[PDB]
């Protein structure tokens, strides 16, 4: 990182200290770098980390200068294709079927998100252009 | 028998 | 599917008959008669010889001759015909199917069971056979595993010991006494009163009337001066002419030779003293339950009162605190050939026929060593 | 390995049979798992074992046993569990065969419409059903002449009489008809009343095969039924163990014995007569004797026994109870006489009809006859109380055999019998805590009727391999022949037990001296128990089982003088008596060779004919409609054999799929380069990519058939890419609406 991304970083990184010591939990480092462009799993965060435990995770704070070479670290579509190629043959997906998917595999998530993603992309029959859907959610 | 006996 | 025959050569009768049932189906005696006299009329079918049942119907115009003289067989040919006659014409059965059992009293000559075997499996091509001894079978019959039997048929009496089903072959006594030399005893002493018996078809009137009435005396001295001093004791029998001939004591005084053979010049003390010797010669543990069994067998043991004869005196020879227990099934006449036929339907017997191919491999000489 | 977090196994437990675990840490290859319990134990890994995997969900509760993936004890007692308890569905195939669970409470399933709605019907259209069963049946009688067999197996009380009675309703229904059915059913209470008995288990066990031939005509209406009986008790007439009783009808007849009509037959109770006596268990709880007589004879009634017959039968019945009394006073070890005026033998000829004298003197001699001459010699007092033994159990025999007729004569009617369908209600594998003469010639015919149904499965698995052109040999034959020769054959069990009885001072000792020196190390099916001289041990094909030597010697004899016979003939108080017998080498038969016999006769019955097998089990001891218990559970799918099916089902080719349902599942993990519009050969390149070794699945010309355990590690790796693919999907969105938040933030 140049001296303008570490400061775009740390500048992201203060907006998100909700106690103004200059510091995020370890819990919001991630959602730091999925902010900064990263898109890692809750695990890929959780080894950056250092495993930490529930309490250190939820209070130990720490400052940019820690976060930093974790971001690095981490820092360092065909196959999102197919992925989605899954759910499928006409090139549609069920609203149904992909909130039950995000709700009960994977690292899920709540259906409060997925109703957030999802809102205006579905269409009368219950079908997800994929392609599309994945092309906005990549810019 | 053979000997001591007629059979 | 197949069932041994079981055969009892004997001397007198054959009996034979299939294994697995309760009584032989052919009886009839080992007797061969060819005729003596000179055929008169043409066309008339005369045959060179007879056995058996027919020899007995012809016997006014027949020598007979019995091919066994004390259990070893003196001509072997008229012993090929009572066993053909045995086969095809009593049991039609014929013998290529048939495991065969044959019976042989004990200490006879090796050459006996030798060609018995090779008889039966050259000329009858019997499939299997085995040799047993008569002894043995009378245990089988009487439903016992220890005992001392005392066996008599016509020619040879043996004693065999058997304790848990050990025989004990040191102790084995053999005597030629019994049955045939009844007879020819009855001949000399009926003499005496004036009659005369000399044919062999005489010979056969003769055994009729020692099985009829011939009973052994209780005491023998009593009853002679009873018959001497009374005509009570007195039996009168018919001839098949119609004569009628009378007999006293005598009747009695012919069984009596079995237990005093002096009478007829023989060495050897009687049956009981044959008996009684044998137990002698057992070890001491053992002859508490031999002389709890003493079984009979064979039909020179028949005679009316002989069992209380020789519990009478064996007890006397005896040690006074036991029990004598004589053992005569009123069914001993076939107690060989029942032995023999619950032996021979026994599945772990089924082993210890001598096979074609065993006789084939190692020729008669098998017989000593793969049976008793 | 397969063994992964995530993974799940079954542990055994002791309160019930299995229990799942989840496997808390992926395993390497050492002497631990990490478990989790649905909380946390470790668990040893023990020689070695691994525990059996747990079926993947989307398998488990399907119609088929034989379509889970991992074929084993916990997944059989897990499907049939669900689906009896969450579904209430009764009924589940295994293969061919047709499982049951005994619900004790009704159900609408038995309805006409659905009898409607089988027929015609083949067993791939619908669930399974008894009416599947016999629709089967019914269909390969008309479509190719062959008679056809259902066989039915099970403990008692499992339901086999209402399997029945369900299977026959289908006929009468669906050929239209002629009231057979009424009749048949009205027959159950004599032949339970005569052929039943409690046992140490159970009560109203049925100690016979009851063969039900249903023979049809030229159009396929029923014509009516015949009645054969094969396989019964004889010896439980005159011996029982502690808690067992005898035949139910001596039992009734005694608690009957105020009664005006029974007055003459001087029945005291149940604990006077010597046979009734011995178990020491003269009442049932739950039953009133007296009641079920009343029951018994209004059948008889029914069925068009005339009451002069009904007081013949009661008559021989009480003659044999009074017969048992009769006691002999040794007067030698070689003779035995009865005593004087000995009351028991003057009731038994005054009931008889025959002479005090006559019986006083044949009972204790016998009579043996050369061709020319016949000799009457007395016999031991064990000897005489073996033939009187005999004597009772071939009259009862007899009396069994007459019964059997004049129902035949009252079911059948009088017309060409074209086909028949017949109907089998035998036992099952038997096993307590003391096993003897009776349960080792039960499991004997079972040893053949499941060799039987080995080798009918395994000529069906030929005709289908050669229909999806497979080559055989994969599929190989097991068999338990090994098993039946070391009982049956000669120098086996049952032909040195026969042996044993006419050797000289026979005795269990002695006979099980025989078996060791013949058996002990030349055959690996035959053990002996490591403690004990007097028993041995088995390998049947359910598990092993221990017998003990105590009883054999007396329960296998029979032999019946035949003076006896000749004076009970005799009889001319009564129609009944001489008419029973009236008909050499059977007189010498030992009940163990009478056995064999029958047992011949069936199962030349049943190869005439093609088998369609049922299999009935209580899922608990005290009727709770709609409960289960794993416990029970699982000992009867051994008795029934069902869990050595599954086990020579799993070797081979039990999982099988056709090309067009494999695409419908597994697209997923093709490739839409690997995709050809040519399916079979689509399939046929994947497969071989993802399962390496050609050997565990053959292509045939329609389906795929796989080793099982394949399928399920095609469920794992598709459950993996599709969480992948989730995995990718949702942290993609979830980090962009974080984005978007941040967007706010910025914002
Ligand atoms: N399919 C079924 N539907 C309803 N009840 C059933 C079913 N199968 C069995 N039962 C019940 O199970 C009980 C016994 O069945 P049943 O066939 O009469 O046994 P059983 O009289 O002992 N004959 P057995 O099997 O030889 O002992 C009865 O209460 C039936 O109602
Ligand atoms: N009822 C009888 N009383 C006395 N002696 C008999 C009787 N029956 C047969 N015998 C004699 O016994 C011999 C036949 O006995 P048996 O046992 O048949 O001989 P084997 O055992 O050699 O066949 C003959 O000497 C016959 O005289
Ligand atoms: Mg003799
Ligand atoms: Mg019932
Ligand atoms: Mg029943």
């Amino acid at each position: 990182f140049n001296k303008d991304q570490l400061e775009e970083f740390k500048e992201a990184f203060e907006l998100f200290d909700r106690v103004g010591d200059g510091k995020i939990l370890y819990s919001q480092c991630g959602d730091v770098m999925r902010a900064l462009g990263q898109n890692p799993t809750n695990a890929e965060v959780l080894k950056v980390l250092g495993n930490p435990k529930s309490d250190e995770l939820k209070s130990r704070r720490v400052d940019f200068e820690t976060f930093l070479p974790m971001l690095q670290a981490v820092a360092k579509y065909e196959d999102y294709l197919e992925g989605f190629r899954v759910f499928d043959g006409n090139g549609k997906v069920m609203g149904a079927e992909l909130r039950h998917v995000l709700t009960t595999l994977g690292e899920k998530m709540t259906e409060e998100e997925v109703e957030t993603v999802l809102a205006g992309h579905e269409d009368s029959n219950g079908c997800i252009n994929y392609e599309a859907f994945l092309k906005h959610i990549l810019s | 028998w053979x000997a001591x006996c007629p059979a | 599917e197949t069932t041994a025959l079981v055969c009892d050569n004997g001397s007198g009768l054959v009996k034979a008959g299939f294994a697995g049932d309760d009584a032989p189906r052919a009886v009839f005696p080992s007797i061969v008669g060819r005729p003596r006299h000179q055929g008169v009329m043409v066309g008339m079918g005369q045959k060179d010889s007879y056995v058996g049942d027919e020899a007995q119907s012809k016997r006014g115009i027949l020598t007979l001759k019995y091919p066994i003289e004390h259990g070893i067989i003196t001509n072997w040919d008229d012993m090929e015909k009572i066993w053909h006659h045995t086969f095809y014409n009593e049991l039609r059965v014929a013998p290529e199917e048939h495991p065969t059992l044959l019976t042989e009293a004990p200490l006879n000559p090796k050459a006996n069971r030798e060609k018995m075997t090779q008889i039966m499996f050259e000329t009858f091509n019997v499939p299997a056979m085995y040799v047993a001894i008569q002894a043995v079978l009378s245990l089988y019959a009487s439903g016992r595993t220890t005992g001392i039997v005392l066996d008599s048929g016509d020619g040879v009496t043996h004693n065999v010991p058997i304790y848990e089903g050990y025989a004990l072959p040191h102790a084995i006594m053999r005597l030629d006494l019994a049955g045939r030399d009844l007879t020819d005893y009855l001949m000399k002493i009926l003499t005496e009163r004036g009659y005369s018996f000399v044919t062999t078809a005489e010979r056969e009137i003769v055994r009729d009337i020692k099985e009829k009435l011939c009973y052994v005396a209780l005491d023998f001295e009593n009853e002679m001066a009873t018959a001497a001093s009374s005509s009570s004791l007195e039996k009168s029998y018919e001839l098949p002419d119609g004569q009628v001939i009378t007999i006293g004591n005598e009747r009695f005084r012919c069984p009596e030779t079995l237990f005093q053979p002096s009478f007829i010049g023989m060495e050897s003390a009687g049956i009981h003293e044959t008996t009684y010797n044998s137990i002698m010669k057992c070890d001491i543990d053992i002859r508490k339950d031999l002389y709890a069994n003493n079984v009979m067998s064979g039909g020179t043991t028949m005679y009316p009162g002989i069992a209380d004869r020789m519990q009478k005196e064996i007890t006397a020879l005896a040690p006074s605190t036991m029990k004598i227990k004589i053992i005569a099934p009123p069914e001993r006449k076939y107690s060989v050939w029942i032995g023999g036929s619950i032996l021979a339907s026994l599945s772990t017997f089924q082993q210890m026929w001598i096979t074609k191919q065993e006789y084939d491999e190692a020729g008669p000489s098998i017989v000593h060593r793969k049976c008793f | 390995e397969l063994y992964t977090k995530y993974a799940r196994v079954w542990i055994p437990d002791p309160e019930e049979v299995w229990k799942s675990a989840e496997l808390l840490k992926d395993y390497k290859p050492d002497k631990v798992l990490q478990l989790r319990l649905e909380k946390d134990l470790e668990y040893c890994l023990d020689p070695k074992e691994l525990p059996p995997l747990r079926n993947p969900d989307i398998l488990v509760g399907e119609n088929d046993l034989t379509a889970l993936s991992y074929l084993h004890e916990p997944a059989v007692l897990h499907n049939l569990k669900v689906r009896f308890i969450d579904s209430k569905l009764i009924y589940t195939y295994c293969g061919i065969v047709l499982v049951a669970i005994n619900p004790y409470e009704q159900l609408p399933i038995y309805g006409e419409d659905i009898i409607n709605a089988y027929s015609g019907q083949n067993m791939g259209d619908m669930d399974p059903h008894i009416f599947a069963v016999a629709e089967e049946a019914y269909k390969q009688m008309a479509r190719d002449e062959r008679n056809q067999s259902i066989i039915v197996s099970g403990e008692s009380g499992a339901g086999k009489t209402v399997s029945a009675k369900y299977a026959m309703r289908y006929f009468a229904t669906v050929s239209g008809s002629a009231n057979v059915e009424e009749k048949v059913l009205a027959s159950n209470p004599i032949m339970e009343s005569i052929g039943n008995a409690k046992t140490t288990r159970n009560d109203n066990s049925s100690r016979f095969g009851k063969y039900i031939e249903i023979g049809f005509d030229k159009r396929y209406r029923i014509i009516g039924a015949n009645m054969r009986t094969y396989l019964l008790e004889k010896s439980r007439v005159v011996f029982q163990a502690e808690e067992e009783r005898n035949y139910h009808i001596f039992y009734q007849l005694c608690a009957s014995a105020a009664l005006p009509e029974f007055k003459t037959l001087r029945l005291g109770n149940a604990n006077y007569f010597h046979y009734t006596k011995q178990g020491g268990s003269p009442v049932i709880d739950g039953i009133d004797d007296a009641k079920e007589m009343v029951n018994t004879r209004q059948a008889c009634t029914l069925l068009g026994i005339s009451d002069s017959y009904q007081m013949g039968i009661f008559r021989i019945l009480a003659g044999i109870l009074h017969l048992g009394n009769v006691e002999f006073a040794s007067r030698d070890s070689d003779s035995c006489a009865i005593p004087p005026k000995h009351d028991p033998l003057t009731i038994f000829c005054d009931l008889m009809g025959v002479d005090y004298e006559e019986m006083a003197h044949w009972l204790c001699h016998r009579k043996l006859a050369t061709a020319t001459e016949t000799y009457i010699k007395p016999i031991s007092k064990l000897h005489a109380i073996n033939a009187r033994d005999a004597l009772a159990k071939h009259i009862y025999a007899n009396l069994f055999n007459w019964i059997v007729d004049h129902v035949n004569k009252a079911l059948h009617s009088t017309v060409k019998q074209h086909s028949f369908i017949g109907v089998l209600d035998i036992y099952g594998f038997e096993t307590f805590e003391i096993n003897s003469f009776e349960q080792f010639c039960i499991n004997y015919a079972n040893e053949k009727l499941q060799q039987q149904f080995n080798m009918h499965v395994f000529k069906l698995e030929q005709e289908e391999y050669m229909k999806e052109q497979i080559p055989w040999t994969l599929i190989d034959f097991y068999d338990n022949q090994p098993c039946i020769n070391l009982i049956e054959a000669k120098m086996g069990v049952l032909d040195l037990l026969d042996e044993e009885c006419k050797m000289p001072k026979g005795s269990d000792d002695t006979w099980a001296q025989k078996l060791y020196n013949t058996h002990l190390n030349k055959c690996a099916l035959f053990e002996k128990p490591r403690l004990s001289n007097k028993a041995f041990i088995i390998k049947h094909f359910a598990d092993k089982v221990e017998y003990q030597c105590e009883g054999f010697l007396e329960k296998n004899k029979d032999t019946v003088y035949e003076e006896q016979i000749k004076v009970l003939k005799s009889s001319k108080k009564f129609k009944l008596l001489p008419e029973l017998f009236q008909d050499s080498k059977e007189h010498k038969k030992t009940v163990g060779h009478q056995f064999r016999n029958s047992l011949h006769l069936l199962m030349e019955t049943l190869n005439a004919t093609t088998p369609h097998y049922v299999r009935c089990i209580k899922p608990n001891d005290f009727k709770f409609p709609f409960t289960f218990d794993e416990k029970r559970a699982v000992q009867q799918l051994r008795a029934c054999g069902v869990l050595e099916t599954i086990r020579i089902s799993a070797a081979g080719f039990p999982s099988r799929w056709t090309y067009q349902e494999f695409f419908s599942r597994y697209r997923v993990l093709m490739k839409q380069k690997d995709v050809l519009s040519d399916r079979k050969q689509t399939c046929k390149n994947v497969l071989e990519k993802l399962i390496l070794d050609k050997d565990k699945y053959q292509f045939g010309k329609t389906k795929i058939f796989f080793r099982a355990g394949q399928v399920a590690y095609l469920e794992k790796i598709r459950a993996d890419k599709l969480r992948a693919a989730c995995i990718r999907i949702q942290k993609t969105i979830r980090g962009w609406l974080m984005r978007k938040k941040y967007m706010r933030m910025r914002r």
